[PDB]
RNA sequence: AGCCAGGAUGUUGGCUUAGAAGCAGCCAUCAUUUAAAGAAAGCGUAAUAGCUCACUGGUCGAGUCGGCCUGCGCGGAAGAU
């Protein structure tokens, strides 16, 4: 068993956290130091977007028995993923605002709707309200 | 769940033994019960690992001679005086 | 170091020492020195292998020593003819064969006996080998 | 940009740094008094971890902290060593209520954590330190 | 540098290297841990 | 294996000390955030800044580690016409 267990069952966490996953943002995660990364991250925690990197290989398996064989061009290099698990959205937001003003990755890609959302219509997530508009 | 693949000796002595054991092979004896004992060979690495377990010395183990196979258990192990090698083995019938 | 309190007789023959060894089975410890050589071991040997050993364990846990010298070795003194009998007692071996297990070591782990061991036998006379207790 | 001058109440701290900022031209007195007029509310036997910024500027930029949590521990527990040798004696316990207070004290530091995990967080050092609780 | 029978690594930065024949022991760190098989 | 990035928070753990901040010494060695990160493997330092290791992701693209038995060799190996 060993690690290859530990691997089958990564595969595994991130599988069932992807039924839960309701929109999907990818962008890189190279050449920023980690302590940065502590702004996102604290927001996922309080946005509900849970965020997680696992191989390319991994990546693979583990998205073909999820609603998720749209985003599978962009799997190229090193590939973070965030998922928001509740408050559909807001993502796309969240990620353009430490990407334009902080001169690196800009984006990567997204998944909504059963489709793959290019890196330059990003915007629509972003814009994309809350869902406790229709009171 | 252990299976040794013997033959049956042809030739016994001091002399044919330790032809054997430079043939990479050596003999044992499987005794016990109401039948004649019968000597037999073994291919020594192979046994040799196995008895790295200690479940070898414990279990019961199965010995194929002409197809026909016996349950027997490890009762005693010759080894070498200081090599890591076996010299003989007394197998009980089961 | 190591010699009988007392002995029948004060002086042994030379002797041979062909065969092979008795007590080649780590019978009390967990791991074993075994000797792959034959010679003779000397008290004096056998307690400067046993020091080595001790100190590198620290005193933990325990040894055994398989082996005892009881054989005594006479020579005659210096500058002097042949004849006139034997000579004197001077110190004591115990004749080793292959096989022998030598010294036994319990309560330390493995990787610790292996260079305890290790220590010792660059002590000795005689080429040796690290053993452990077998089931059977 | 190094841990220094803390134990603010205390004025002119050259005793325990020294010659340690003699390589930056900062004006030891000078600005000693000036934390301290800042800062004087707080207790005196109290570290405050600060830094001491250098650029091409000359800029100072300096953020406050939070006192190290061991200093506390005349608030509640009484006691100034803890122990000598920690986990083989017992000076004191250290109530449910204090660590929580001390949680959303400190929560302006902990990098990552939540208010729950850094509750058993700041146990743990009390544990590895000698105090309990309950 | 040490010339005896039996050389042998010193420390993690020794490197037992065969040059002409002869076996040699070269650590980046220690020149003290230069040695030689002779 | 090489190369890139990271190696964080409590926290300068407690004691000691003039200071002892992973790194004189003694005791403890937990807890979070983590992809990882020791209350620190070595250099550092008056004490800390600072370097680097463990540890983790990336690149690369197929083997790679350390024992066991054994054949033949190597060093160990300096004398006098
Ligand atoms: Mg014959
Ligand atoms: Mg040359
Ligand atoms: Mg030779
Ligand atoms: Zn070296």
């Amino acid at each position: 068993a060993l690690n290859l267990q530990d691997k089958q069952a990564i595969v595994a966490e991130v599988s069932e956290v992807a039924k839960g996953a309701l929109s999907a943002v990818v962008a890189d995660s190279r050449g920023v130091t980690v302590d940065k990364m502590t702004e996102l991250r604290k927001a996922g925690r309080e946005a509900g977007v849970y965020m997680r990197v696992v191989r390319n290989t991994l990546l693979r398996r583990a998205v073909e028995g999820t609603p998720f064989e749209c985003l599978k061009d962009a799997f190229v290099g090193p590939t973070l993923i965030a998922y928001s698990m509740e408050h559909p959205g807001a993502a796309a937001r969240l990620f353009k605002e430490f990407a334009k003003a902080n001169a690196k990755f800009e984006v990567k890609a997204a998944a909504f709707e059963g489709e793959l959302i290019p890196a330059s219509q990003i915007d629509r997530l972003a814009t994309l309200p809350t869902y406790e508009e229709a009171i | 769940m252990f299976t040794i693949n013997a033959e049956v000796r042809k030739e016994q002595g001091k002399g044919a033994s330790r032809r054997l054991r430079a043939a990479n092979k050596f003999p044992a004896i499987i005794y016990g019960g109401k039948e004649a004992p019968l000597a037999i060979e073994l291919d020594h690495d192979k046994v040799m690992n196995m008895q790295a377990k200690a479940e070898f010395y414990s279990e019961v183990l199965t010995i194929v001679v002409d197809g026909k196979e016996i349950k027997v258990k490890a009762q005693d192990v010759q080894r070498h005086p200081y090599k890591p090698k076996l010299q003989h083995i007394d197998f009980v019938r089961a | 170091m190591l010699q009988p309190k007392r002995t029948k007789f004060r002086k042994m023959h030379k002797g041979r020492n062909r065969g092979l060894a008795q007590g080649t089975d780590v019978s009390f410890g967990s791991f074993g020195l075994k000797a792959v050589g034959r010679g003779r071991l000397t008290a004096r040997q056998i307690e400067a292998a046993r020091r080595a050993m001790t100190r590198a364990v620290k005193r933990q846990g325990k040894i055994w020593i398989r082996v005892f010298p009881d054989k005594p070795i006479t020579e005659k003194p210096l500058a002097v003819r042949m004849g006139k009998g034997k000579g004197n007692v001077e110190y004591w071996v115990a004749l080793i064969q292959p096989g022998k297990v030598l010294y036994e070591m319990d309560g330390v782990p493995e990787e610790l006996a292996r260079e305890a061991f290790k220590l010792a036998a660059a002590k000795l006379p005689i080429k040796t080998t690290f053993v452990t207790k077998t089931v059977m | 940009y190094v841990k220094l001058q803390v134990a603010a109440g205390m004025a002119n701290p050259s005793p325990p740094v020294g010659p340690a900022l003699g390589q930056q031209g900062v004006n030891i007195m000078e600005f000693c008094k000036a934390f301290n007029a800042k800062t004087d509310s707080i207790e005196k036997g109290l570290p405050i971890p600060v830094v001491i910024t250098v650029y091409a500027d000359r800029s100072f930029t300096f953020v406050t902290k939070t006192p190290p949590a061991a200093v506390l521990l005349k608030k509640a527990a009484g006691i100034k060593s803890g122990s000598g040798k920690p986990n083989k004696d017992k000076v004191g316990k250290i109530s449910r209520a204090q660590l929580q207070e001390i949680a959303q004290t400190k929560a302006a530091d902990m990098t990552g954590a939540d208010i729950e995990a850094m509750t058993r967080s700041i146990e743990g050092t009390a544990r590895s330190m000698g105090l309990v609780v309950e | 540098m040490k010339v005896r029978a039996s050389v042998k690594k010193l420390c993690r930065n020794c490197k037992i290297v065969k040059r002409d024949g002869v076996i040699r022991v070269i650590c980046s760190a220690e020149p003290k841990h230069k040695q030689r098989q002779g």
